[PDB]
RNA sequence: AGCUUUGCGCAGUGGCAGUAUCGUAGCCAAUGAGGUCUAUCCGAGGCGCGAUUAUUGCUAAU
């Protein structure tokens, strides 16, 4: 609380539903699109 | 599938191997009934006029013709075939058997891309090529 | 048009879809900000906050092309205002239709 | 004022036009019927001369109230119906029946937007006397002028047996009335003849292709709207050409049974059943065979070009080393598995930096850039 | 007598581009090909197909 300078409340943080599909469907697209990509192209495209 | 030139007896099937020397011969033995074989039976003709300069295309019922059933081992319900200058091109796939392709496919590309490799292999002389994609699993994920 | 925009202040601070504020810093000042208010949670009196999270469905869709030339010549000069939208009227194309 | 005066003598005209037009009606049931034909054309053409100037005077005199109507309507006998149903207060716009029956809906919702902020303000009565009386004259000439579009166009069966027969005698009308007469379109070229009563539409923040834009009388046509929209445009500029061929035959009145009316119709519907066939019979040439070891090439100036562009710029080979056993911070966050390797790196390399090429550098398509210098 | 303009030929020197050249006993076309600005204006080729190492030859190595 800026005015008073206490703790007053408290933010529990979680990461939605949306975002976890998202990237579930981005490591699939990046797993079914590998018919000749290196092992080292997928790797980077799991890292990024 | 019933479009392809079709083969009805034992000797017709050996001369069509034999009537050509500078293509590739790709033999669907089965049967155009079966939904196995007639899935892959329209690939087929989907590319039979892109390959025609190094591919030939003959369609064998097995029941019509049952002389190379034992010899070849045709017992999965659909099989191909390649044969270049009178000798079976063997092809090295994913799977464990590396005479043949005893599924039937989908996608019209890696199949011109199998025939082409064979062509290419078998103008070399070898008499087992290697394909590019790996049939060892079915990439679904 | 946005740095144009930028020198005067024609959009308004709550408009940031994506300001100066990275996302996540957005998050911590959006909720600094319901924190930061006078009796936001006190309930003696009975009173009780309410926070309406949603979207204009269909929104891109749904903009009809000469309202929004109008709406566009109120900032911007006609001759911009009408080659937007004529840019956006325009055939799509796809492979074969 | 000035103008209503004017139109005294073109109304007293037009009366006898229109009692020449009734008898015409029973006299077809020394004064020929050709010229009842010809002076009813003048004066048809002087009745659009007063509109002009009379729908000048209506938007003079309306700007007080509302300046901007006229750059959203642009045809005249709708700015006058327009500014006839609005009135001095204009909200008279909100689900008005008679607007609908004049502006487009889009063009509605544009004039009404333009209505709440409007700067012009209220009129007098005695700009109410003016006003309203101007658009009832223009009415009354656009009656008029409907009136004898009627009797030309009954009467081009006779007058252009070919012109009224390629494009039908209404649109005909509409286009030799327009143009002057046939002795006036007659010497005027194709082109031009194509963009008769070409309406010069407000785009209403759309694509100028929405809107057609360089449309006239005669891309309004039965004929061509009978083709797909994307052979209109082609069919427009064959059937105007066509048209002002049968013009010209028409103005010396020569082929009055219509054999080169005919002959024409004939050409035309050729020209657009050959459009309209269907594509003939097209081999799918098979994929070429997979080539054989070696084949003789040429190699010269040409080669040499070829070798420069796609050679290995230093540049480009020192990026492809990728050194050894050093780590690197990740470039290009946004996606990394991008190093540069060697170049710019401490590890190994030249002293000075290596030093860009030029062969390398992107170019254009001669086509393209010839589009570009069309363009400008 | 020279000077000089324009088109078409023959060669010569040099520059530049190879995502482009070429064919048209295929079709249409100044009786208008084709039209984005500017259209009571513009106004010459366009389309479809075929050849192709994105014009084609030799010599030269391997």
């Amino acid at each position: 609380n800026e005015v008073t300078k206490e703790r007053t409340a408290q933010c529990f943080l979680r990461v939605d539903d949306e975002s976890m599909q998202r990237f579930h469907n981005r490591v699939r697209q990046i797993l079914m699109a590998s018919g000749s990509t290196t092992f080292t192209k997928i790797v980077n495209k799991w890292n990024t | 599938s019933y479009m392809l030139p079709h083969l009805h007896n034992g000797w017709q099937v050996d001369q069509a191997i034999l009537s050509e020397e500078d293509r590739v011969v790709v033999i669907r033995f089965g049967h155009d009934w079966d939904p196995t074989c007639m899935k892959m039976d329209e690939v087929l003709y989907s590319i039979a006029e892109k390959v025609k300069n190094f591919a030939v295309i003959y369609l064998v019922d097995i029941t019509e013709v049952p002389d190379f059933n034992k010899m070849y081992e045709l017992y999965d319900p659909c099989t191909v075939m390649f044969f270049f200058r009178n000798k079976h091109i063997m092809i090295d796939l994913g799977t464990g058997n590396n005479n043949k392709i005893n599924w039937a496919m989908e996608d019209k590309q890696e199949m011109v891309d199998i025939i082409e490799t064979v062509y290419r292999g078998a103008r070399k002389g070898r008499g087992l090529v290697v394909s590019p994609k790996d049939y060892s699993t079915k990439y679904r994920y | 048009l946005w740095y144009e925009a930028d020198k005067r202040r024609l959009f308004p601070p709550w408009i940031k879809p994506a300001d100066t504020e990275p996302p996540p810093l957005l998050v911590y000042k959006w909720c600094q900000g319901i924190n930061n208010l006078q009796d936001v949670w006190e309930t003696s009196e009975g009173e009780c906050n309410v926070m309406l999270e949603s979207r204009f469905e269909k929104m891109y869709e749904k903009i009809d092309l000469t309202l929004l030339n109008r709406l566009l010549r109120l900032i911007v000069d006609h001759n911009i205002a009408d080659y937007m939208t004529a840019k956006n009227n325009v055939v799509i194309n796809y492979k074969d239709m | 004022a000035k103008l209503w005066d004017s139109k005294m003598f073109a109304e007293i005209m037009m009366k006898i036009e229109e009692y020449i037009s009734k008898q015409a009606k029973a006299s077809e049931v020394a004064a020929p019927e050709y010229r009842v034909i010809v002076d009813a054309n003048n004066l048809t053409v002087e009745i659009e001369n007063e509109l002009n100037i009379i729908h000048k005077f209506i938007r003079d005199k309306y700007s007080k109230r509302f300046p901007e109507l006229e750059s959203l309507v642009p045809n005249a006998l709708d700015y006058i119906r327009t500014v006839k149903e609005l009135g001095n207060s204009l909200d008279k716009c909100k689900n008005n029946e008679n607007l609908q029956q004049i502006l487009t809906n889009a063009t509605i919702m544009v004039v009404s937007v333009t209505a709440s902020t409007t700067q012009g303000q209220q009129l007098s009565e005695e700009e109410l006397e003016r006003l309203e009386e101007a658009c009832d004259m223009a009415l009354e000439l656009n009656a008029s002028k409907h009136r004898i579009y009627e009797y030309v166009e009954s009467r081009m069966s006779f007058i252009a047996p070919n012109l009224s027969i390629i494009i039908g005698a209404s649109t005909a009308a509409k286009i030799m009335g327009v143009a002057g007469g046939l002795t006036n379109l007659s010497k005027m070229p194709a082109c031009n003849i194509m963009l008769l009563g070409a309406q010069r539409k407000t785009l209403s923040g759309f694509s100028s292709t929405s809107v057609l834009p360089h449309t006239g009388y005669i891309y309004h046509s039965d004929i061509v709207q009978s083709l797909p929209p994307d052979l209109r445009r082609k069919a427009a500029r064959l059937v105007a050409a066509k048209c002002t061929l049968a013009a010209r035959v028409d103005s010396f009145h020569e082929s009055t049974e219509g054999k080169v009316g005919y002959e024409l119709k004939d050409e035309i519907e050729r020209k657009f059943d050959k459009w309209q066939e269907p594509p003939p019979v097209k081999q799918v040439k098979p994929l070429p065979a997979p080539l054989d070891g070696q084949r003789k090439k040429r190699g010269g100036r040409r080669y040499r070009k070829m070798k420069e562009r796609l050679g290995l710029t230093e540049i480009r080979k020192q990026a492809n080393r990728m050194s050894f056993g050093e780590i690197e911070e990740d470039a290009y966050q946004e996606d990394l598995g991008f190093s540069l390797g060697h170049l710019g790196k401490s590890g190994s390399g030249r002293v000075r930096q290596t030093q860009v090429n030029e062969a390398t550098k992107a170019r254009i398509s001669k086509t393209l850039q010839r589009t570009l210098q069309k363009q400008s």
